[PDB]
């Protein structure tokens, strides 16, 4: 997961 | 928005997409090419190709369990594209890159019409 | 194999599968939660799901058109989860993490499930 | 495109  | 994203989520998919196709689980068309038959999803043909958005989105052509393409398409270029669709991967070689790149154009299939134009603009 | 492979085709396909849904197109399943109503893709459902993989490989519920879920799913769950399904992004939040976290073991999604367990586990 |  990623902050996009 | 304050969203978080998962990297891996489409790429997933896609791979899940893909076994329901090799299962045959709920393909919904046959497109024939000549003498070959290929079943398929509707949903991600439109997705890869401006020609089948064009066909599925018809009031008519969308209810079609069956889609013949044009005769000079070749079976085995539609195979390699139909194969990428799913995928991601395309199978381009010396041999076939002509018949890919003359059935991605009809396919409508930009990216793939613009890397078979580069490996066939460094072979002259 | 010999493939070359084009990097953003899943995201592109996924991005396009979520126009689609946004205009109602081969939308073939309503997923009812208690007073609300989502339409979407059976494939995509299954594609990002185990109970709907389930569901949809079953002989009798496959040709269903409309599914109810478990009257305890809240709707918004439901939508945040479907909305991540289409797009790779999850609004997770103080507020709806445990309605999240809730639908999505139900719904059998396995990453989001492990990423609400350790959004929860900071805060404690 | 990449050599996967
Ligand atoms: O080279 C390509 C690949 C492709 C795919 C689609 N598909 C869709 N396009 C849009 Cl805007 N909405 C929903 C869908 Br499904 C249209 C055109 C093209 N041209
Ligand atoms: O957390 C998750 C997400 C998910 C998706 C599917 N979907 C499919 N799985 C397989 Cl093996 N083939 C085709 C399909 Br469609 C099954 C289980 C799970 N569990
Ligand atoms: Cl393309
Ligand atoms: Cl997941």
């Amino acid at each position: 997961w990623v902050i996009p | 928005d304050s969203c978080i994203q998962f990297t891996r989520h489409a790429s997933d998919v896609l791979l899940n997409l893909n076994r329901l196709r090799s299962r045959d689980i709920l393909t919904d068309v046959v497109i024939v090419v000549s003498r070959e038959q290929f079943r398929a999803h509707k949903t991600v043909l439109m997705a890869c190709s401006g020609l089948f958005y064009s066909i599925f989105t018809d009031q008519l052509k969308c209810n079609l369990s069956v889609i013949n393409l044009d005769p000079e398409i070749n079976p085995e270029g539609f195979c390699i594209l139909l194969d990428f669709m799913y995928t991601s991967r395309l199978n381009l070689r010396e041999g076939n890159i002509m018949a890919v790149m003359a059935t991605a154009m009809y396919l409508q299939m930009e990216h793939v019409v613009d890397t078979c134009r580069k490996f066939i603009k460094a072979s002259e």
